[PDB]
RNA sequence: GGUGAAAUUCUUGGAUUUAUUGAAGACUAACUACUGCGAAAGCAUUUGCCAAGGACGUUUUCAUUAAUCAAGAACGAAAGUUAGGGGAUCGAAGAUGAUCAGAUACCGUCGUAGUCUUAACCAUAAACUAUGCCGACUAGGGAUCGGGUGGUGUUUUUUUAAUGACCCACUCGGCACCUUACGAGAAAUCAAAGUCUUUGGGUUCUGGGGGGAGUAUGGUCGCAAGGCUGAAACUUAAAGGAAUUG
RNA sequence: AUUAUUGCUCUUCAACGAGGAAUUCCUAGUAAGCGCAAGUCAUCAGCUUGCGUUGAUUACGUCCCUGCCCUUUGUACACACC
């Protein structure tokens, strides 16, 4: 995929992360 | 049913005094009823026709006249300057590249007093015997002639009316004035006043509009 | 010699615009545009079109009053094509070839110290 | 009718996208000293005399 | 790789030109990369020009063309107008005619 | 009106076209170029002010004060964010007319944020010459931008000059092109990418097969979006570059 | 020999009044018209392969349509755009 989605796709999922992790703290 | 052909008024343009023909063209208008007459009506308008259409001669091919509808006495209405323009395909051809264009203009009042704010074009000319293809001047050069355009500009208005400055305009005194206190700076080449508006007229008077008529 | 108006032929694609008034403009004189004479939305512009309303218009223009008149021709101008349409020059060619006669003509196709954002977006109108 | 009579004088090709078409200088009888360009419908050769409805007009191209 | 030393097109200590719009897509373009032509014409035409004189008053009037540079967006200058494409040689040749 | 063609749309409210005026915000057409300047981002209307700069000129001054740089700092397109203003235009989102088997799009319409500006953030771009800086050396050519020097050069007339613009030679320092190639390179090409197994002028920084991955983690900066720093397990025989013929 | 091999005679006497959008073939002893021999074949040519007979109109050009070649140019394709 393209490199500039490929990035997008992987800063959502940090996002997600980011925002599953909090749920933790 | 109507038809407003089978109805309008009719009217004929003279035009002021300093050039050629004062008669001009035609117009419509309708008919001056009770309530909703052709006079104070309209009238007003403004015409745009070339100054070589009505100078007669071709020297004059470009420089576009506005004149303004100001008074009326039937089937007979004069007009008064209202500005000048230049004609886009003059323009468009004086605009070569490789060369350098200026500009500069200035508001200013005159004695009956109208104010106005001319234009005035330059281009930098090749010299008969330059060898190098462009022909720049130096900004520092552009910043000289415009000043100078500047200075004279001021000078050549608030002479007696547009009256004397359309006598004035007409046989381009401007123009190689310009092109004197320049040539002490750099060539150029054209260099003509080419626009100038109106934008402050001041009362009426119709005494003065009545002196360009006979 | 003799009795003179304003032509301004606006011709830009999918129409042509023929309308000749008083040399002041406050005052029109018969209108008629290309999209009249022919009906098909896609010849809105064509020649053919714009000739038979050039006609349609140089018939009133002297059934009123103008023998002559002077033209202003026009294309869409502002931050579009500024190029002369299709059914301009068939306009001018059938309004002199009608009867009509002809003096001092020039463009008035409004060009600006450019601006205003052009439409269609930086990437451009593309398919 | 004013009938008008031109001889080929030469032949310069073939327009028209078909090709059917020939352009051609002819030189009018009736008092020549004055030459105009044709273009032609048949098959033509040098010295051949068209009849040229009406005079004066010329064309060019052929698309 | 690299296909011209000029890249894009003619830009060597600048570094920022600033964009046109192109005359066909309207697709910007820096000025500098642009490809132009001045669409010098003349207001009539081939046939025209006859049948403007003759019912025209004035002796033969004076004509005066139109002028208007025109700007292409590359695309648009290879879908129809300067462009073909070259041999890769034939491109080093910035002769115009 | 708009299109390849259409439709959504606007039209007794005289639309679209015309004329005279006015207001709002944005922008700087043409002149504009293998042309200028800036550390880079970037910078094209005028005029006044404010400080700044390179180059040149120099038988002025000081005299090793310099080169390059972990840390640290200044600035930093666009978008984006906070708070005002502004909000003409174009216009992420959204809603539509069509197209399509589908059509969350391309094309058309409506148009929110935005686009502009102030105060503060953010610090990223193929931020590109994909090419660190200082110094020396190595090879031809015609242009050009700035500075200077030389001339019983041209053109400007007045009374010769003085000027200014122009012409020719030279010389510094700019932006570039040309041809060559002693030389270099895997080549494409390169006056540097040259002066390297005949391997050393000074200095900074980064890379060490591909994926995993700019991911996990911790630190840190940020209002946020995210920036900076930044792994491993595992997987894998190629991935990659320039040129050739198809 | 019926589902009628072919041939003859009488009778029966259809559609078809030059053919829409489309589309084939052709430049001289050619097109078209005309019949013959040969192949097949016990018997059956409305087919074919050749043959001679009568014998034109119109081009002797072009790139518009369609088809294919050739350069140039892009390619991450090379089992090569299936
Ligand atoms: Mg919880
Ligand atoms: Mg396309
Ligand atoms: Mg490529
Ligand atoms: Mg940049
Ligand atoms: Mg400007
Ligand atoms: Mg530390
Ligand atoms: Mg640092
Ligand atoms: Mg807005
Ligand atoms: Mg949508
Ligand atoms: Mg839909
Ligand atoms: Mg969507
Ligand atoms: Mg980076
Ligand atoms: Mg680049
Ligand atoms: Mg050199
Ligand atoms: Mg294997
Ligand atoms: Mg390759
Ligand atoms: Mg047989
Ligand atoms: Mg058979
Ligand atoms: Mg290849
Ligand atoms: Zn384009």
């Amino acid at each position: 995929m393209r490199a500039k989605w490929r990035k997008k796709r992987t800063r959502r999922l940090k996002r997600k992360r980011r925002k599953v992790r909090a749920r933790s703290k | 049913v109507v038809d407003p052909f089978t109805r309008k008024e009719w009217f004929d343009i003279k035009a002021p005094s300093t050039f050629e023909n004062r008669n001009v063209g035609k117009t419509l208008v309708n008919k001056s009823t009770g309530l909703k007459s052709a006079s104070d009506a309209l009238k007003g308008r403004v015409v745009e026709v070339c100054l070589a259409d009505l100078q007669g001669s071709e020297d004059h091919s470009f420089r576009k006249i506005k004149l303004r509808v100001d008074e009326v006495q039937g089937k007979n209405l004069l007009t008064n300057f209202h500005g000048m323009d230049f004609t886009t395909d003059k323009l468009r051809s004086m605009v070569r590249k490789w060369q350098t264009l200026i500009e500069a203009n200035v508001t200013v009042k005159t004695s009956d007093d109208y104010v106005l704010r001319i234009f005035a074009i330059a281009f930098t000319r090749k010299q008969a015997n330059q060898v190098k293809r462009h022909s720049y001047a130096q900004s520092s050069h552009i910043r000289a002639i415009r000043k100078v355009i500047s200075e004279i500009l001021t000078k050549e208005v608030q002479g007696s009316t547009l009256a004397q400055l359309t006598s004035k305009l007409i046989p381009e005194v401007i123009n190689k004035e310009i092109e004197n206190a320049t040539k002490d700076i750099f060539p150029l080449q054209n260099i003509h006043v080419r626009k100038v508006k109106l934008l402050k007229q001041p009362k009426f008077d119709v005494g003065a509009l009545m002196a360009l008529h006979g | 010699s003799q009795v003179f108006g304003v032509a301004r032929i606006y011709a830009s694609f999918n129409d042509t615009f023929v309308h000749v008034t008083d040399l002041s403009g406050k005052e029109t004189i018969a209108r008629v545009t290309g999209g009249m004479k022919v009906k098909a939305d896609r010849d809105e512009s064509s020649p053919y079109a714009a000739m038979l309303a050039a006609q349609d218009v140089a018939a009133k223009c002297k059934e009123v009053g103008i023998t002559a008149v002077h033209v202003k021709i026009r294309a869409t101008g502002g931050t579009r094509t500024k190029t002369p349409g299709p059914g301009g020059q068939a306009a001018l060619r059938a309004l002199a070839r009608s009867g009509l006669r002809i003096g001092r003509i020039e463009d008035v196709t409004p060009v600006p110290s450019d601006s205003t954002r052009k439409k269609g977006g930086r990437r451009g109108r593309r398919l | 009718t004013p009938v008008t009579l031109a001889k080929v004088i030469k032949v310069l090709g073939r327009t028209g996208s078909r090709g059917g078409v020939t352009q051609v200088r002819v030189e009018f009888l009736e008092d020549t000293s004055r030459t105009i360009v044709r273009n032609v419908k048949g098959p033509v050769r040098e010295n051949d005399i068209l009849v040229l409805m009406e005079s004066e007009r010329e064309a060019r191209r052929l698309r | 790789p690299k296909k011209r030393a000029s890249n894009g097109r003619n830009k060597k200590g600048r570094g920022h030109v600033k964009p046109v719009r192109c005359v066909n897509c309207s697709k910007s373009i820096p000025k500098d990369k642009a490809i132009k032509r001045m669409a010098i014409r003349n207001i009539v035409e081939a046939a025209a020009v006859r049948d403007l004189s003759e019912a025209s008053v004035y002796p033969e009037y004076a004509l005066p063309k139109t002028y208007n540079k025109l700007h292409y967006c590359v695309s648009c200058a290879i879908h129809a107008r300067i462009v073909r494409v070259r041999s890769r040689e034939d491109r080093k040749n910035r002769a115009p005619p």
